RNA sequence: AGGGUGAAAAGAACCCCCAUCGGGGAGUGAAAUAGAACAUGAAACCGUAAGCUCUCAAGCAGUGGGAGGGGGAACC
RNA sequence: GGCCAGUGAGACGAUGGGGGAUAAGCUUCAUCGUCGAGAGGGAAACAGCCCGGAUCACCAGCUAAGGCCCCUAAAUGACC
RNA sequence: GACAACUCUCUCUAAGGAACUCGGCAAAAUAGCCCCGUAACUUCGGGAGAAGGGGUGCCCCCUCACAAAGGGGGUCGAAGU
RNA sequence: UCGGAGAGAGGCUCGGUGAAAUAGACAUGUCUGUGAAGAUGCGGACUACCUGCACCUGGACAGAAAGACCCUAUGAAGCU
RNA sequence: UUCACAUCGACGGGAAGGUUUGGCACCUCGAUGUCGGCUCUUCGCCACCUGGGGCUGUAGUAUGUUCCAAGGGUUGGGCUGUUCGCCCAUUAAAGCGGUACGUGAGCUGGGUUCAGAACGUCGUGAGACAGUUCGGUCCAUAUCCGGUGUGGGCGUUAGAGCAUUGAGAGGACCUUUCCCUAGUACGAGAGGACCGGGAAGGACGCACCUCUGGUGUACCAGUUAUCGUGCCCACGGUAAACGCUGGGUAGCCAAGUGCGGAGCGGAUAACUGCUGAAAGCAUCUAAGUAGUAAGCCCACCCCAAGAUGAGUGCUCUCCUA
RNA sequence: AAGGUCACGGCGAGACGAGCCGUUUAUCAUUACGAUAGGUGUCAAGUGGAAGUGCAGUGAUGUAUGCAGCUGAGGCAUCCUAACAGACCCACAGACUUGAAC
C-alpha cells in the first residue's frame, strides 16, 4: 500500500507529459468551437 | 426442488405423517430432487401404532412438489404440498391407499404407484 | 448493466428527481427560455412535451392530470386555456434545445431551452 | 475450414412453434435485410486457400468507403454493409459474380451451426465471469464476492498467468453447434430455427452447416 | 523563527493593459535583468532552447574498443 | 629489554581421532593449507579445492592450473 | 456527468427453512386494546403479559354509564392497531 | 443451498482546491542453478514493441513501531 | 490340501523420498504474524475411480495383485477449535501429498502466547501448571515486478479500407445407470458376460428470453396518518431509497430454456503379435512390419502478423511544385 | 487527396479511450437500400375498471356510460424538435543493390 521507492525524474516527466498532453488534445476541440462560433449559421450559443 | 432437509407429507396411509428427506438416490446431483425421484427419508412423526416408527430411515418417492413441473404438451402442474410415498426398491409401495393426484409420466417407471391413485390426472 | 433501460435519470435520488422535473418544467412553461445542464434538458423535453399535448385536449380529466403534475396553479389555466391555439397542428416536437457555453465552476455542459 | 458454404442472417426475436404433434418447441427467427451474394472466390494458386466471400445488408453508397465500393464494383454486385467469406474445402465451383444463393439447401442439412457476436456485459467481476463462489455473507466475514486468494507464498513468487481475474465478459463472437433447422417459409424468407442463438434481435448471424 | 536596496529615497512624475494585483515603456541612480517576498548567490528541485541520440528490447546502468553524426577547424 | 597496540566464538579443506548413528555446511581437540586480512586465471554462477601472489605503465612475448566444434582464445590434429 | 466490477447503508427474492456456522451470531418473524385461558414448580409474594386462542376498518341502529364501550345488521380490500 | 435484480453514497470520467505514510540510487522479466544454504540485480535458457487507464493482491523476506515470545545484562521496578 | 513366489511373507540385508517426530543451529529478533476453516489456485505420484494389460488357487459375476496411465474426477452431513479421528446416507470413487504444515498488504478469530476471574494441584508466600474453565477493538487511498481487461504512439518504408492464412497461446474433449444383444455364453445350480449398439441422466461449459418465475425505485392499483391545492370530490408531498402492501412490459437473471463434448485421423507406453537370425531349434527384434489407452499431436471452439520472421490480395489515393 | 479524427444525434457498445450505426430536402417510383434520439399517432403489453354526470341506497357503498382510464425505455408510421456550424490531422510517387523479359 506504501510505495517502496521514489520514481526517477525520467518516469515522472513521462507521466506529467501525458497529463499536460491530455490537455493538449482538448484544446483543438475548443479551437474548432471558436473557429465555428465566428459568426455563422448555427443553432447554439443564443 | 427437494433439498436434503425438507419436510414432506406422505400421500399414502403407510403410517408416516411427515419425514425428512436425506440425500436423494440415483441422480448424482442431490442438490435438487424433483418429481419421480427417490429420497432417503427418515420419518419425523407417525401414527403411533404403525410399523414405521419414530426415526426409521426408509426410502421413498416424491409425488407432489411445489416447484413448477414442465410437461411435453406445454403445461405445468404445481401442487401446494411437498409429498412422498414410502417405497420398496423392487416395486410397489407399502401403503395401500394413496391420497391426492399424481403425475402421469411417473407411470412409465412407477406403475404400481399410479394404479392406486384416485386422480392420475 | 444499463442494457435496455431508457429512463434518463439525473444525478439525484428518485424522489428528488421527480421533484426536479416537476419544478423545472413548471418554470419552463412560465418563462419560455431556461438554462439547465444538458441532461436536465433531455429529461425536461419528455415531460414538457407531455404537458403540452395534455393541454391540446382540454377536457376536465386531463386538466386535473396537469393540475396534479405542475406546481404553480395558474400557469396551468393560462397554459391549456392558451396553447390549443399556439400549438394547433404542430403535432409533437414542441421544445428546442439551443445549447450554449459551459458553466464556469464546473465546466458543466449547459443548455438553454425554448418552446417552438 | 467449413463443411459447406453458409449464409448470414439476422436474429429476429423468438417464439414457439406448436408442432402439429402437439409438442411445444421454442424457436428463433432468422431474417435477411438483403440477400447474400458471392463477391469473390479465391483459389489455391492465385491466393493461399479456397473460400467464397459473401456479403449482406445492401446500403447506400455514401455509407461505404471508396475501397469498398471499388471492391464491390469490380465483381459487378450491389452494395452491401457486411461482408465475410466462408473458407471452404477447396472444391469451389462459384462464379464470384452475384451467385445469389438461397435456402434450397439447409432444409436438407437439418443441423446448422451458427456464429454470432454475443451481447456484451461490460466489465464483469470474478463471481460472474468465471463462476466463482463467495465467502460467507455473515459470521463476521468481511470479504464477500471478492476474488479471494491469488497464489502461493514465496516460491511461485508471482501470479501464474492466465489466472481468472475479472474483466470484460461478452462481445466476442461464438459458435453454436448441431442446432437443427425447422419448418421454414420462403414467401417471407424467414427461418424458424430451433434453439437460442447469440445476440439480441438485430445482429448479424453467420449460419453454416455443421462440422461433425 | 524572522538581519544586510542605495552613498543620498533620488522608492519610481507621465503613458498604455488595467478588478489600482501585476507589468512594458518614460524618469532617477554608476548600476534597478540594485524596484521595494530588492545586497554575492552554491546544491538539491521546476522549466525553457539548441547539438547528437532510444520503441524486438535484458540493465547497481559504468567502463575498455567506437560505428554514425554534430562543434569552434588534433583535442572536447 | 623500553615505549605501545589489536586480539580473545574463527571457517572450511587434508590427516589421526572423541561425542553423534564411523549422520550433518554438527560438535570437540592435535599437525598443516587457503579464506580471515588476497586480488587474478580454472571451476558455468560460486570465501574456505587447483596454479599463483597484485608498485605502475605497455593496442609486446613464454608458460603454470586448465584447455583447442559454436556461443569465447586455441588442432572439428595425429595414430592404438 | 456517466452509470462497469467492487465496499458500505438498504428493499425484495422462486423451492426448501439452520442444511451455513466456533455458536441460528446477524437478518426475518411477533408486537397495540379488548376477550377466553394460563401449567410445572414456590420462600407460597411469585411464576405470569406463562403458554395458547379469538375480535378489532367504515356505515346504520338501541340499549348498558345511558361521557366510553358492548349487542344487531350492512359494505369494502388480498391484507382492517 | 446458489445466487440474482434493484435504490442510495463512494468507485469511474470532466471543472476547482489538493495531502499522506514510504523513499540509497533503481534503465525494477520467467524457469532453474547458485549464493549467509527461499535473488529483477550473479550463470544458462527462454520470454517480452514503448507507454497509459481500470481491476485483483502472490512477491519486492512490502509499511508500522531498534520485537511484546526466548536468552543475556554482576539492567530498572512491583509484590512476597 | 501337495506346491517358496495366486496371495502373506518370519529371520536379516540394500536403497530412494522429504512431507511426521526429531538432531544441528547456518540466514531472519531496527521484527520471517501461528493452528483450523472460507475463496482461489497450480503442481507430484509410487493409481482411490474412470482407459487399456498380464498373472490368478480367474467357470461366469465379484475379485487379488501387479504394468503403462495424472486427461479428468476425487459428495452431504452429526461430534471436536482440532485433514483417514468417526458414525449416518449415498456414491464410479468418495486418494495421498507439495505449494513459508499454499493463501490474514484476501477474509473469520473457534485454539493458543496479554491484562479480569475461578476449579484441582504445587508453593508458608508473592504466584504457578507444553491441566481446565467463561470474557478478550487481528491496521492498509498499490510505487515496482506479477496477473486480468482495454487503449494510445510508434513499427510494418509511399499513405489508407476491408477480407484474411495462420506460428503461438487458450478452453474443451468428463461420468454413472438402465434396455437390445441374452437370460445368451459360462455354470450342478445359484447366479449371470467389457463385443457392440439405444435412451435417460450427473457435473460442467457456451449461450438465450419462447415458456415458468425473481427483481424490476418507468409503471398501474388498495390503503394508513398527516400537510398543501380556499372548500367537498379529485390529486400532490412526506414516512434513513419509494409509507406498507398486491401486479408487472423491457433489461439483467435462474431453480427456465437450447446445445455441447465428435466419423475424429497420426504417432505411441504397458501388452499381444507376424516373418527371423545371431546361436545349423528358439526368441515380438537385432533388419523390417500388424494391432492397441480417457495418455501425446492434429481435429473442435475462441483470440492471434508487435509472428518486429511484423504474412497474404482486390480495391482505393494523389506525380502540379 | 484515399482515409481519418473532432464535432452533432444515440445504441442491444461501453469505467474513460474502444466499438457500431447515424449526420436532413433525411427519396420519388413499379418487389428489398436514406428515419439516429426525442415528440406525436397508432398496436402489442401491464394494471384493471378512470372523471363527471345519472340511477339504487338514510349511509358506508354499489351500479351504467366502459376491457374504459391513466400507463406506451417494445413494434411500425411521422421530418414536429435536434444531427447547424465547423474545425483538424492526412500529401507530391515511396533512398541503396543486383536478377529477368521486351
Amino acid at each position: 500500500a506504501v510505495p517502496k521507492k521514489r520514481t526517477s525524474i525520467y518516469k515522472k516527466r513521462i507521466r506529467k507529459n501525458i497529463w499536460k498532453k491530455k490537455g493538449y488534445w482538448a484544446a483543438l476541440k475548443a479551437f474548432s468551437l471558436a473557429k465555428s462560433l465566428s459568426t455563422g449559421n448555427s443553432k447554439s450559443f443564443f | 426442488m427437494i433439498q436434503p432437509q425438507t419436510h414432506l407429507n406422505v400421500a399414502d396411509n403407510s403410517g408416516a405423517r411427515e419425514l425428512m428427506c436425506i440425500r436423494i438416490i440415483g441422480a448424482s446431483n442431490r442438490r435438487y430432487a424433483r418429481i419421480g425421484d427417490v429420497i432417503v427419508a427418515v420419518i419425523k412423526e407417525a401414527i403411533p401404532n404403525t410399523p414405521l416408527e419414530r426415526s426409521e430411515v426408509i426410502r421413498a418417492v416424491v409425488v407432489r412438489t411445489c416447484k413448477e413441473l414442465k410437461r411435453d404438451n406445454g403445461m405445468i402442474i404445481r401442487y401446494d404440498d411437498n409429498a412422498a410415498v414410502i417405497i420398496d426398491q423392487e416395486g410397489n409401495p407399502k401403503g395401500t391407499r394413496i391420497f391426492g393426484a399424481i403425475a402421469r409420466e411417473l407411470r412409465q417407471k412407477f406403475a404400481k404407484i399410479v394404479s392406486l391413485a384416485p386422480e392420475v390426472l | 448493466m444499463k442494457h435496455g433501460r431508457k429512463i434518463h435519470r439525473l444525478s439525484r435520488p428518485a424522489d428528488q428527481r421527480r421533484a426536479l422535473l416537476r419544478g423545472l418544467t413548471t418554470q419552463l412553461l412560465k418563462h419560455g427560455r431556461i438554462k439547465t445542464t444538458r441532461a436536465k434538458a433531455s429529461a425536461m423535453r419528455k415531460y414538457v412535451d407531455k404537458m403540452i399535448t395534455l393541454a391540446k385536449e382540454g377536457s376536465l380529466h386531463k386538466r386535473r392530470q396537469a393540475l396534479g403534475f405542475i406546481y404553480e396553479k395558474q400557469i396551468v389555466h393560462a397554459l391549456f386555456a392558451e396553447v390549443p391555439e399556439r400549438y394547433g397542428d404542430r403535432n409533437g416536437g414542441y421544445t428546442r434545445i439551443i445549447r450554449t457555453l459551459p458553466r464556469r465552476g464546473d465546466n458543466a455542459p449547459m443548455a438553454y431551452i425554448e418552446l417552438v | 475450414v467449413d463443411a459447406g458454404i453458409g449464409v448470414m442472417g439476422t436474429k429476429l426475436g423468438m417464439m414457439s412453434f406448436f408442432e402439429e404433434d402437439g409438442t411445444v418447441v421454442p424457436v428463433t427467427v432468422i431474417g435477411f435485410k438483403e440477400g447474400n451474394i458471392v463477391t469473390q472466390v479465391k483459389t489455391e494458386s492465385t491466393d493461399g486457400y479456397n473460400a467464397v466471400q459473401v456479403g449482406y445488408e445492401r446500403l447506400r453508397d455514401r455509407k461505404l468507403t471508396m475501397p469498398e465500393r471499388g471492391h464491390l464494383n469490380k465483381a459487378g454486385v450491389i452494395p452491401m454493409r457486411h461482408l465475410q467469406e466462408f473458407r471452404l474445402v477447396s472444391v469451389d465451383d462459384f462464379t464470384p459474380s452475384q451467385k445469389l444463393l438461397f435456402e434450397e439447401l439447409f432444409k436438407e442439412g437439418d443441423m446448422v451451426d451458427i456464429s454470432g457476436t454475443t451481447i456484451g456485459k461490460g466489465f464483469q467481476g470474478g463471481i460472474k465471469r468465471h463462476n466463482f463462489k463467495r465467502g460467507l455473507m455473515t459470521h463476521g466475514s468481511k470479504s464477500h464476492r471478492a476474488l479471494g486468494s491469488i497464489g502461493a507464498g514465496t516460491t511461485p513468487g508471482h501470479v501464474y498467468k492466465g489466472k481468472k481475474m475479472p474483466g470484460r465478459m461478452g462481445g466476442t463472437k461464438t459458435k453454436i453447434r448441431k442446432l437443427k433447422i425447422m419448418k421454414i417459409d420462403t414467401d417471407l424468407r424467414v427461418v424458424m430455427i430451433k434453439g437460442a442463438v447469440p445476440g439480441k434481435p438485430g445482429n448479424l448471424l453467420r449460419l453454416a452447416p455443421a462440422k461433425i
